[PDB]
Order: structure tokens, then sequence, then C-alpha cells
């Protein structure tokens, strides 16, 4: 029922936001090598800002990442500032609360719709960010391999587009039965 | 040649110029239009508008 479909959107809402905070957060993204390890160089593990060496005598130590032609230079400046996953965050977390907004003002029908535009623009910027970041973590050292971080963020994408489609379905039905009464009325 | 006598040059030579060897080039954003020059494009987006 509508209940238990606005309860399910809210769940995935504070799952999606927390998953991603949590990846952007993290520093386990890409396994690889460097050259930058103290000993073609060492094993790391990254995440978006800072790399941590492992199996290494500078084991445990994380240094923040020194990014650096002009779309080589916007594509390294959006890689460095991460705007679109913490856009896809702030997005998701405004659209939580649209959501208990929507669980309040029961009348106004346009908000559960504000919360679906909004998991969906968060899902399409994730999947940009995504991008960005394959991008530009490629140059031109092999056998790479990608941590749980990054699909956390997938599953956090996987979520938004999800619980869009639950409250954007929240809506037709409320907006079914609001005009199919007052027709009828 | 004023002080000295020399040989006929054992060795020709000139100014020449060095550069660094072309590498394959980083892709573009918008290389997928490359197999296709730019004007056959534009013809082809106004022969859609015509058609």
């Amino acid at each position: 029922e509508k209940g238990v479909q606005v309860l399910l959107t809210t769940i995935g809402a504070f799952a999606a936001f927390g998953l991603m905070t949590i990846a952007i957060s993290t520093d386990y993204w890409l396994y690889t090598r460097a050259l930058i390890c103290n000993t073609p160089g060492g094993l790391t593990h990254s995440g978006l800002w800072r790399i941590c060496c492992l199996e290494g005598l500078k084991r445990g130590v994380c240094v923040k990442i020194n990014h650096f032609d002009s779309a080589e230079y916007l594509l390294r400046v959006v890689r460095a500032s991460s705007i679109f996953p913490i856009l896809s965050a702030i997005l998701l977390l405004l659209g939580g609360v649209c959501v208990a907004a929507s669980r309040v003002y029961k009348s106004k029908r346009n908000i559960i719709l504000g919360a679906g535009i909004l998991f969906v623009a968060a899902g399409l910027s994730n999947i940009i960010g995504v991008i960005v970041y394959i991008s530009a973590n490629a140059g031109e050292k092999n056998h790479y391999s990608y941590g749980w971080s990054f699909y956390f963020g997938g599953l956090s994408f996987i979520l938004a587009e999800v619980i869009g489609v639950l409250a954007v379905n929240i809506y037709i039905e409320r907006s079914r039965e609001a005009h199919c009464q007052s027709r009828s009325d | 040649e004023e002080v000295i006598d020399f040989s006929k040059p054992f060795m020709s030579l000139g100014i020449s110029i060095m550069i660094k060897k072309p590498q394959k080039s980083k892709p573009g954003v918008f290389s997928f239009l490359d197999p296709l020059a730019y004007e056959i494009w534009m013809c082809i987006v106004f022969a859609y508008i015509g058609v």
C-alpha cells in the first residue's frame, strides 16, 4: 500500500545517502601500484581525496592525492572537487527531507514529486562522477582493481533510481485518487 | 682557414630540427566523430532537416 511504499522510499533515501557519504569519505576505491610508495611501484589503496600505501615500509601512511589541454584541465578540476558525488548525496538528502514533509503536508502532492526528481538527478550525477573518476585515472601500472567503495557508489545509484520510481508511483496514485474523487464529486 | 689549413670535408652536415617523438595521443572527448569529417556531420544534420 501507500504507507509501505513511502516507508521503503524513506529507508532507501537514508541508505543511499549513507552509502554515498561512506564511499566519498572512505579511501578504498582503487587498488593499484604507485611509484610514490617507498617500494613499477608499491601497492596502494586510494579514494577520491587521499591515497594509502599497504604492504610497504611506509605502511599505513595516507597522503593527499596530488592532481595535476583545456579539457584535461576541466576534467582534473571536476575530479578533484568531486562535486558530482557530493551533489548526488546532497540531492538524496533533500529528497528524503521532501518525503518526510510529504509525510506531514499530505495535501500538497507536488512534494513527493520533487523527491523523485531529486533522486533521479542524484543517480545521474553519480553516473557522471563515476565516468569522470574512471576517465581521470587513465593516463598515457596494471592489474588494477576497484574496491567496495566504488560498488557502494553503484549501489547508491541503483537505490536512488528505485526510490525515484517508487516516489513517482506514489505521486501517480495520490493524484489519481484526488482527481477521481473531485470529478466524481 | 686564415691561420690553419683544412682538408676537404670528411663529413658534411647542417642545422636540423629535433622534436619529441609523437606518441599515441590521449583520446579526446568527441573522438567518436573522427571517422567522418565535420562537414559530413553538418551535411547530415541539414539533410535530416531537409528530408
